[PDB]
RNA sequence: AUCGAGAGG
């Protein structure tokens, strides 16, 4: 279930919970159709490319379908009333701090992306330290010089 | 090489004041003094007599770093209290407490054999 | 460094007064921190403390030679017998307040060891300098005046966060930045160029 | 309390460090490599005395 | 090479010390830890100087010019 | 008077040794906890004994205090750096114009000693001094 | 006798005092063993010219040492700092002047002692740059050793200043302190095996408090308040005069905080 | 092996099964032996995923191996790092390593490929080519002393 | 200053590794770190 | 390569670096013999001239001081040999290479350079010593360490160049790292450990230190906290001292093992609104963990917000842990004596399991597996029993430690110390290893000449049974040195691999840019990546969430 | 070759001011300010042309034009007051 | 600004669990069968006999910088022997008819089980517990 | 200047 993804969606409903005085005993003033249609809206809302034509939009389903699987998961209708007590203003500034929180996230042109690539596998390679099959640095060696003979070719059959 | 010169931890330089008082904020009748080359000796001893104080509600010495030697006191009393006089109390006594310290251990002294 | 691989520079000099002193006035010459210890497991550093403590307290030597049947369980019945807690701790107060510290300090004489390495002799800053003859770079070495060398790694670091002008800037503007002549059809800096 | 040891050339102290070297005229047999096409070599590195 | 003045972390003076205790062990015959005591060297801290002491300067007076 | 022998590596190859003379002794439980677990030899047919195992370390080892109670890695390092230790090189260093030289003004014998260390002229020309050290955590400098 | 602290001297020496100090904080205890530690001022050789030395040792060496020697500083307060005294480098009034002068005469080696200082400026009736000698022998502190042909002449200016400064002007070696020996106020948590009282020794001190009881329950409120010091003293200064300048120097600095006061 | 499946609840449960393990490699014969399955079978051998099935999944077996040579230490580095270099080794469409061998062969500037290794016959080839150098790339800038298009230098700042 | 005097190198299948045959004729400890690991010993 | 892509540079410094608690995390100590000898190039504007001259006035020779002026003609002014070093008069336009102020932009640096971190921005303060100090919470990032290390200083020239060390490389921007996509600083050592023992129910706090404690943290509020306990005494909880550190609207939830929202061991975290409600503060709350208090506290109120939370923390539990203390000793290594002897009595049974499985092999009785050689059978059996006998006496001895212990109290706040270490150090250290194998016959049918041949024994392949607090044995002693060699070699060896191996790595991806299109692609334009890591998000504003529809029944998920 | 110019209705380039062009923008506003040019906000106690440039940011009054290059040569441009800083 | 609960409970169990001063303490409330309660406590202040009778106060007063007693002119609103002040975190129902409180006095905790207070006890940082021999 | 050697993390 756990996987890194870019808004920690936990965070912010537990901020609107503290923001606004969320209380248990009184009936939120939500309704089914604010809920389903808002989250639908949030969806709608976060852009990762912004391009019209059918292709980029494409594109950008892909690139948001895991996060939008997370948000319907983490905003049905069932949870945002009983999980959680959020009253219709926490969860329109749930929905805006989602939307801005994403916005940030996004990577911003001109990373130099391959560098910070390689920087990241390399370090951890400088800090490896030490059974049947080759492994750590040589086994990498092998990998990125993609030798053609291994010290230890092994074939896993189900 | 870098290292200051030993001297300068109890002589004041130039255009230094042992004292430098200056308000607080964020709280009220709250003041903090600067008194600079000076170190642990005379701080624990003034805040704890400022903690003897009734009406001082707040007292509280640091040294923000040990390479230079300056502490920092806060002081907050009670309203209708000038903590300058507060200070001045705590000082007074605990010269008053010296002095007593000084004359019994020195008719204990001349009590002794040896 | 002591005798067991523990190597450290001084970052503070504290006077006596501000140090934590036992019962009896002594005073640490010098404090250690505990998280050397755990993650090195150099015992025998703590045994030297041990043995060295109930040695300078009996006025005779004491053996640190390997492979003898030396045990802590001596040593400490040894220095319980001159009236220091068996273990070597002892309770120690506080410089700045004299109040009592809740814990007790591991406190005892260790052989130390002044190393050759001196911060004074280390000691470098440049600015601008001497350069040269070939290269027009900065020479090489702090016993002439030279300048500390921008690794291609630190240039991928560069890269990595984004601070071309910064790259430029270290790359011609503080090494070797020169104008020269080309000409436009020849593309070669074959131009004779008098300025005046 | 100085053990010598050492020469004195042009003024400056200089130590001979010992090289380590593997005995002559030891016989040692040696499996060559799988795709070598000989399986296996006895070698003698015959120095004169 | 030559007795401390001080104590290093006393300043206890030492240095007044040194020959009485060398004539403590010869003339006396005396084990060291009681010649620190009866010099009156009751902390180790004090102990250290004069029991681990060197007298380097002795070797040093052995050369000729 | 043939009490002693020199062993080459090869001929160490045929022979059985023992660490110490007590292994050639009688045998027959109660022992100081504390106390190192020591193998029964449960071996005969000794042909010699070791001089002192402690004599299997070099001149930098057999400075180290105790050193069968720390971690290999840690007495190498330690080796590593009791030659970069500070003291009396020699007595004649006033006379000797050497291009660097560096001198304690106050050298200490350690007080934990090897055995070994009478022969190697340690607590004669020692490099360090037994400082007063406390292990504690003090303004976390 | 009067209200306040109180002193109980246990005993007393030439060398060293230990008392017990009631009635009193904490922090006015430590503030004075830190007085008594670096502030309290002596006099100490500050300068040295070396005209000849054929010893083994080099200068630095032996103006380090020398600096370390005893000196009497119980008229300390006749003479003025150096920096507050108004001379051209130093005078009589703010420094005191000796000479040191060996030769290795004899063959066998010629030790020379802080006795072998003689004075040069003039005292002017002040109990001030006297070498302290301690040893039963009367010789001083050993600054050197000399073969046969060996000279060491040079000359000392001994200034006024504190342990704060520079450790030469330390007036007191160690000074003891304990309080709560039985540990009532739990002001330590102790590190044990077995059992606390059977591994951890007990304190001399503790013999002049009441032994705690069990049954009571731990007394929240109480404050440290007896305190149990040893002073011991170089012996530039008598012990008492130690502790009663500590005393002093404390109330000065005090007292010019309330001076800053009263200017600003 | 212990595996991780949906039993009929839904809930996932700890169903273990057989798993042979070969100390050599033929993937095209084994796969095709009655009694696997020829969908999971595995080789920590890359090459020859992609010799059997195709370039995409030789990318994929090549992040697997990096992954568990990364994991094996515990270290963790993120999806990404580990993808641009799979992605930069397979976008040729074959194994491009990272070698002179590899990747310092290629269409790219000359400068930058002799700023990596066999320097001399990289320039020397560019001249007996008559290679043009686009200079976009920032070793190419980085020899010049100019702002190379990174970060800061991706972008025009121009006056209104 | 003995122990520059009691030293060995070796020029150049394990070379590095401490063998079983250098027990007591070359100190299992006291070898240099860096590139002469192992090959420069200490007697 | 060496003139080129890298080459010596201007205006650099480098020098021991020592730690210290007092110093803020982006700051870096830059000694005065520096500061007097670097310089920045500063125009003349009317908003600088006044403090500009002044610096002029006041010399090259005493900070804050200039070095040189250079005029509209581009001549140099030598401040140090001039006559008119005194009457300058400074005209709009002229230069002032003024010297290295406090709260200046330069780039710190380590010369194993993996990182980005490696090379961060750091705002001067000019201190009274020769080492560069700085925060102890930036040595990770660097792998820095105060054995001796040296560090590296450079300075910024133009304003351009001061804008992009303060605003990409600055050390507060660096906190959250993109790689592990998790913060790279957090709490450590001395802090650390004292956290950890502040945070404990049983920590109770006076007036006198409350106080103190307060005024300690630069933007207190000046508000006294409502002590915890009130009427037999005001007592504080060191959490109620510690939440004054906490910047308000902060929210933290954690539940470890067996935490009930009752805590009843202090385990698991639970803050609210700046205020810790349970729970000890140990590595996972404060550490550089995805999920700590860095990464919240970085994403809700923003990097410079953290980077003062770290010196607060930092103040608050250095001073608390200085007027408590810490330490450790020979004491902490002893285990019990009923403990000491059920470790023997482990290793004694694990060497009869060893010896039976020796005859048993010695009957031709074993049967080895498909694959296996007989005497690769033996050889795991006999490994893994005397690892586990190691394991099991380590056990034994960590749960003898009590809470007092100061090992165990390192573990647990997690400053310093594994399991492995107090096994090592309390119980015995167990099997040696070189190559993967047990200790091997150098000699003929031998590892020892003291062994006779073709013995196959724990003792004789290597196994110690002492811990380093009993002592290894001569044999144990070569053993464990032939063991360390191999670590010692694979140190000084593997760093050039892997070198070699990050070098072709960052050439081979240098030119890997996300261009305008949100596309990946190299010099040529070659598209590496659609879309950067398929989701088009920076590495850094990423943390791992659980999906709760995968996971559970069908039932649970209908409910 | 000539005419890359993209309209600004139909810019897909991101609304967005990235961290690199907001550093290189301020960094250059800084370098201006230090050279004498005149300044379009208020100044309220402030002198550091850096801080300068921040305070201008913030009130949209730096009359500079970000030039985005796309791959294939076109460049979209965008002023600093359209663009947003977040 | 005036008492929001009140009753007397007895102690079952007293457990210290790794603490020298602090206890974990089960009490049961006399007529309320579904009435209980779990506290930790400062034995040392405040020692709690096992089988012990206490009485036991939840009160809003008697924000604001505190101030030592001065005087003592400010009156005690405590005739009990130990007082607290905390915080509420969580407010669960157990079971119909019945609620269950959760307290944190500066990590010293607080868990009371009973039906009625709903009007009680409401969710705010305002917390005051009071103990009576 | 080149070449060698030693050390530091
Ligand atoms: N998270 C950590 N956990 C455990 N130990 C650590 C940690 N960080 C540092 N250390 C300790 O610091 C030392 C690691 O050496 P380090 O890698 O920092 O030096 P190096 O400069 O990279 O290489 P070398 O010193 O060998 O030349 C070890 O003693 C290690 O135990
Ligand atoms: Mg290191
Ligand atoms: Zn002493
Ligand atoms: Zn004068």
């Amino acid at each position: 279930a756990n996987w890194p993804l870019p808004v920690n969606i936990r965070r912010i409903i537990q901020n609107a919970q503290q923001t606004f005085h969320i209380d248990h005993t009184k009936p939120s003033d939500l309704t089914i159709k604010d809920i389903v249609l808002g989250v639908k809206d949030l969806q709608e809302n976060l852009l990762v490319l912004r391009g019209k034509n059918e292709i980029i939009q494409n594109a950008q389903r892909d690139a948001v379908t895991l996060f939008c699987c997370l948000l319907r998961s983490r905003l049905a209708t069932r949870r945002v009333l009983q999980e959680y007590r959020l009253t219709k203003q926490a969860f329109d500034w749930v929905l805006s701090n989602i939307e801005a929180q994403f916005l940030r996230s996004v990577v911003h042109p001109g990373e130099m992306v391959g560098v910070l690539a390689a920087q990241s596998i390399g370090e951890p390679a400088t800090q490896m330290t030490l059974k049947k099959v080759t492994s750590g640095v040589p086994r990498l060696k092998e990998i990125l010089n993609v030798a053609k003979n291994m010290k230890t070719p092994s074939l896993t059959v189900y | 090489m870098n290292a200051p010169d030993r001297f300068e931890l109890f002589l004041l330089g130039e255009g230094e004041s042992k004292l430098k008082i200056d308000p607080d904020t964020k709280a009220p009748n709250a003041v903090v003094i600067t008194f600079e080359k000076e170190d642990h000796t005379l701080g624990n001893l003034i805040r704890a007599e400022l903690l003897n104080d009734r009406k001082v509600l707040f007292a509280a010495y640091k040294v923000e770093h040990p390479f230079f030697a300056r502490f920092k006191l806060r002081i907050q009393t009670t309203e209708g209290y000038d903590p300058k006089d507060a200070l001045k109390n705590a000082c007074n006594s605990i010269i008053n407490k010296l002095g007593a310290l000084k004359t019994n251990f020195e008719t204990e002294w001349n009590l002794q054999t040896l | 460094a002591s005798r067991h691989g523990q190597k450290g520079t001084i970052g503070i000099t504290y006077r006596r007064e501000d140090m934590p002193f036992t019962a009896e006035g002594i005073v640490p010459d010098l404090i250690i921190n505990p998280h050397a210890i755990p993650s090195r497991m150099t015992v025998a550093h703590l045994i030297e403390c041990l043995l060295s403590k109930v040695a300078a307290l009996s006025g005779n030597e004491g053996d640190a030679s390997p492979f003898t049947d030396i045990t802590v369980e001596g040593i400490s019945k040894l220095l319980r017998e001159h009236g220091y807690q068996s273990r070597g701790f002892e309770v120690m107060y506080n410089g700045h307040t004299g109040k009592k510290l809740m814990a007790q300090i591991f406190f005892g004489p260790t052989y130390y060891q002044r190393l050759r390495h001196m911060v004074d002799d280390k000691i470098h800053a440049r600015a601008r300098g001497p350069m040269q003859v070939l290269t027009r770079q900065p020479v090489e070495g702090r016993s002439r005046d030279g300048g500390l060398r921008f690794g291609e790694m630190e240039r991928d670091c560069m890269i990595a966060h984004g601070a071309a002008s910064f790259l430029k800037e270290r790359l011609m503007e503080a090494s070797d930045a020169f104008r020269v002549h080309i000409c436009g059809i020849c593309g070669l800096m074959t131009v004779i160029a008098k300025l005046n | 309390f100085d053990m010598g040891g050492y020469f004195i050339i042009n003024g400056s102290e200089k130590v001979l460090i010992a090289q380590e070297r593997s005995a002559g005229n030891i016989v040692q047999v040696f499996k060559k490599a799988a795709p070598s096409p000989i399986s296996h070599v006895a070698e003698i590195r015959s120095a004169l005395e | 090479m030559i007795v401390p003045v001080r104590c290093f972390s006393c300043g206890k003076v030492v240095g007044d010390k040194w020959e009485s205790y060398l004539n403590l062990l010869q003339e006396d015959e005396l084990d060291e830890g009681t010649a620190l005591s009866r010099l009156g060297l009751k902390r180790y801290c004090c102990r250290r100087m004069i029991l681990t002491h060197v007298d380097l300067i002795e070797k040093f007076l052995r050369y000729n010019p | 008077e043939g009490l002693v022998e020199y062993i080459d590596a090869e001929e160490e190859e045929s022979i059985l040794i023992a660490m110490q003379p007590e292994d050639l002794e009688p045998a027959e439980l109660d022992v100081d906890p504390a106390k190192r677990i020591r193998v029964s030899h449960h071996a005969t047919t000794f042909t010699h004994c070791e001089i002192h195992p402690s004599m299997i370390l070099g001149v930098a080892a057999s400075i180290i205090p105790f050193p069968d109670h720390n971690q290999s890695p840690r007495n190498t390092y330690q080796s590593a750096m009791g030659k970069q230790a500070m003291g009396v090189f020699l007595t004649n260093y006033n006379v000797r114009m050497d291009t660097m030289a560096n001198i304690l003004y106050y050298p200490q014998k350690p007080l934990g000693t090897t055995r070994a260390m009478e022969y190697l002229k340690f607590r004669e020309l020692p490099a360090g001094q037994n400082a007063i050290v406390a292990i504690a955590c003090y303004s976390g400098y | 006798s009067e209200e306040g602290p109180q002193v109980k001297i246990r005993e007393a020496s030439k060398d060293n005092v230990d008392f017990i100090l009631s009635n009193v904080d904490l922090a006015m205890a430590n503030s004075l063993r830190r007085v008594m530690i670096a502030e309290i001022p002596t006099l100490a050789i500050d300068s040295v010219e070396v005209e000849t030395n054929t010893t083994v040792l080099a200068d630095e060496f032996i103006a380090h040492r020398l600096g370390l020697i005893p000196l009497q500083s119980m008229d300390i307060e006749q003479l003025e700092y150096s920096r507050d005294c108004f001379c051209e480098d130093h005078c009589d009034k703010c420094s005191v002047v000796l000479t040191l002068q060996a030769f290795g005469e004899s063959e066998s080696t010629t030790n020379v002692y802080s006795k072998d200082l003689v004075i040069v400026s003039n005292l002017m009736g002040r109990n001030i740059g006297h070498p302290i000698i301690q040893d039963k022998e009367g010789n001083g502190v050993l600054i050197c050793k000399l073969r046969k042909g060996q000279e060491l002449k040079l000359t000392c200016v001994a200034k006024k200043g504190i342990a704060k400064e520079h450790a030469k002007w330390g007036p007191a070696a160690a000074i003891e302190f304990e309080y709560d020996p039985w540990n009532k106020l739990k002001h330590t948590d102790y590190w044990y095996e077995q059992d606390s009282a059977k591994e951890w020794p007990q304190s001399k001190n503790c013999e002049y408090e009441d032994p705690p009881n069990e049954g009571d329950p731990f007394d929240y409120k109480a404050q440290a308040d007896t305190f149990y010091m040893n002073v011991e003293s170089v012996g530039s200064i008598p012990v008492d005069q130690v502790v009663v300048r500590g005393i002093d120097t404390l109330q000065k600095k005090v007292a010019s905080i309330l001076l800053a006061l009263t200017q600003m | 092996y212990d595996r991780k499946v949906p039993s009929p609840t839904g809930e996932y449960v700890k169903e273990p099964e057989w798993v042979l393990e070969t100390d050599g490699v033929n993937l095209s014969e084994v796969m095709t032996v009655p009694g696997i399955d020829p969908t999971r079978i595995y080789t920590n051998s890359f090459i020859d995923i992609m010799e059997v099935l195709g370039i995409e999944a030789g990318r994929a077996a090549l992040y697997k191996e990096v992954y568990n040579v990364i994991a094996s230490d515990g270290s963790y580095v993120n999806y990404r790092h580990m993808a641009l270099l799979v992605d930069v080794m397979t976008t040729q469409g074959g194994l491009t390593s990272v070698t002179r061998h590899g990747f310092n062969r290629s269409n790219t500037g000359a400068l930058m490929r002799c700023s990596f290794e066999e320097t001399v016959e990289i320039l020397f080839e560019a001249g007996a080519s008559a290679e043009l150098d686009d200079c976009r790339g920032v070793s190419e800038n980085v020899i010049l002393g100019q702002m190379a298009p990174i970060g800061t230098g991706a972008f025009d700042v121009m006056i209104d | 200053t003995l122990s520059h005097l009691r030293r060995t190198n070796t020029p150049i299948a394990k070379p590095r590794q401490l063998h079983n045959t250098h027990w007591g004729l070359v100190c299992p400890a006291e070898t240099p770190e860096g590139q002469a690991c192992g090959l420069v010993k200490n007697l | 390569r060496g003139n080129l892509m890298g080459k010596r540079v201007d205006f650099s410094a480098r020098t021991v670096i020592s730690g210290d608690p007092n110093l803020e995390l982006d700051q870096v100590g830059v000694p005065k013999s520096i500061a007097k000898t670097l310089t920045y190039p500063e125009v003349v504007t009317p908003y600088n001239i006044d403090r500009l001259t002044q610096l002029v006035r006041n010399g090259p020779n005493e900070h804050p001081g200039a070095k040189y002026v250079i005029r509209d003609s581009g001549d140099r002014i030598d401040l140090r040999y001039s006559k008119r070093a005194g009457d300058i008069q400074l005209q709009y336009g002229w230069k002032v290479e003024r010297h290295i102020m406090d709260n200046d932009p330069v780039l710190f640096n380590r010369q194993p350079s993996l990182h980005k971190m490696s090379m961060m921005a750091h705002r001067v303060k000019v201190i009274p010593y020769s080492t560069f100090r700085l925060n102890l919470s930036v040595t990770s990032p660097y792998n820095a360490d105060f054995d001796g290390d040296e560090m590296n200083l450079h300075v910024p020239q133009s304003e351009e160049t001061r804008a992009e060390l303060s605003q990409l490389c600055a050390v507060p921007l660096q906190i959250v790292s993109p790689q592990s996509n998790k913060p790279c600083m957090g709490i450590v050592q001395d802090t650390l450990c004292g956290i950890r023992k502040l945070t404990l129910r049983d920590t109770f706090i006076e007036l006198d230190q409350v106080l103190n404690m307060l005024y300690w943290v630069p933007d207190w509020d000046g508000v006294i906290p409502t002590p915890a306990i009130i009427k037999p005494k005001p007592l504080w909880s060191g959490k109620q001292i510690l939440s004054v550190a906490i910047p308000n609207g902060i929210h933290l939830q954690r539940f470890d093992e067996g935490t009930t929202l009752l805590s009843p061991k202090d385990n698991g975290m639970l803050i609210i609104d700046g205020q810790i409600i349970f729970g000890v503060v140990e590595k996972k709350t404060v550490g550089s963990s995805n999920g700590g208090l860095i990464h919240v506290v970085t994403r809700e109120k923003g990097p410079q917000v953290c980077a003062k939370l770290f010196g607060n923390i930092q103040k608050v539990v250095n001073f608390w842990l200085l007027h408590n203390g810490f330490s450790t000793g020979i004491g902490d290594t002893i285990a019990d004596g009923p403990t000491m002897r059920e470790i023997t009595e482990t290793i004694a049974e694990a060497k009869k399991k060893v010896l039976d499985v020796t005859k048993e092999a010695q009957a031709n009785l074993l049967t080895a597996k498909h694959g296996m050689t007989l005497r690769e059978s033996f050889e795991d059996n006999v490994v893994r029993f005397l690892n586990e006998a190691r394991d099991k006496a380590g056990r034994l001895a960590e749960v003898n430690l009590k809470d007092l212990n100061n090992v165990k109290q390192m573990v647990m706040a997690g400053s310093k110390g594994s399991f492995i270490n107090i096994a090592q150090m309390s119980a015995c250290v167990g099997q040696q290893s070189v190559e993967g194998k047990r200790i091997a016959f150098g000699f003929v049918d031998r590892t020892l000449p003291h062994f006779s041949k073709d013995d196959y024994s724990p003792e004789s392949k290597g196994f110690v049974e002492n811990s380093y607090l009993r002592g290894l044995t001569p044999q144990e002693f070569f053993f464990h040195a032939m063991g360390g060699r191999e670590g010692l070699i694979d140190t000084a060896v593997k760093t050039a691999e892997t070198g070699y191996i990050q070098r072709r790595l960052v050439k081979a991806l240098e030119d890997i840019m996300v261009h305008y299109d949100n596309t990946t692609r190299n010099s040529l334009g070659n598209v590496i990546q659609f879309i950067y890591g398929e989701d088009g998000m920076d590495a850094a504003h990423i943390e791992k969430q659980s999906l709760d529809t995968i996971g559970g029944s069908d039932a649970a998920f209908e409910k | 070759l000539k005419e890359k110019a993209i309209p600004k209705d139909q810019r897909a380039t991101t609304p967005y001011m990235t961290k690199y062009e907001r550093a290189r923008i301020l960094g250059t506003r800084a370098l201006q300010i230090s050279m004498n040019a005149p300044v379009f906000v208020d100044l309220e106690g402030e002198t550091d042309p850096l801080r300068i440039a921040m305070k201008e940011l913030a009130e949209k009054k730096i009359p500079l034009v970000i030039r985005r290059y796309l791959p294939d040569g076109s460049f979209e441009d965008w002023s600093v007051e359209e663009l947003i800083v977040d | 600004s005036n008492t929001l609960f009140d009753d007397i409970f007895q102690v079952s169990e007293v457990d210290p669990g790794r603490y020298n001063k602090v206890c974990r303490i089960e009490a049961a409330s006399t007529t309320q069968d579904q009435c209980k309660l779990t506290l930790d406590i400062n034995v040392e202040l405040f020692p709690v006999a096992a089988q012990d009778s206490l009485t036991v106060t939840i009160a809003s007063s008697l924000t604001r910088s505190w101030r030592p007693p001065q005087a003592g002119d400010r009156s005690l609103a405590d005739d009990y022997d130990y007082v607290m002040y905390g915080t509420a975190y969580k407010f669960e129902e157990v079971s119909k008819d019945l609620i269950a409180v959760y307290y944190s006095f500066g990590g010293l905790l607080m868990r009371l089980e009973g039906n009625y207070r709903n009007l009680n006890n409401l969710k705010q940082e305002n917390a005051y517990l009071l103990i009576r021999r």
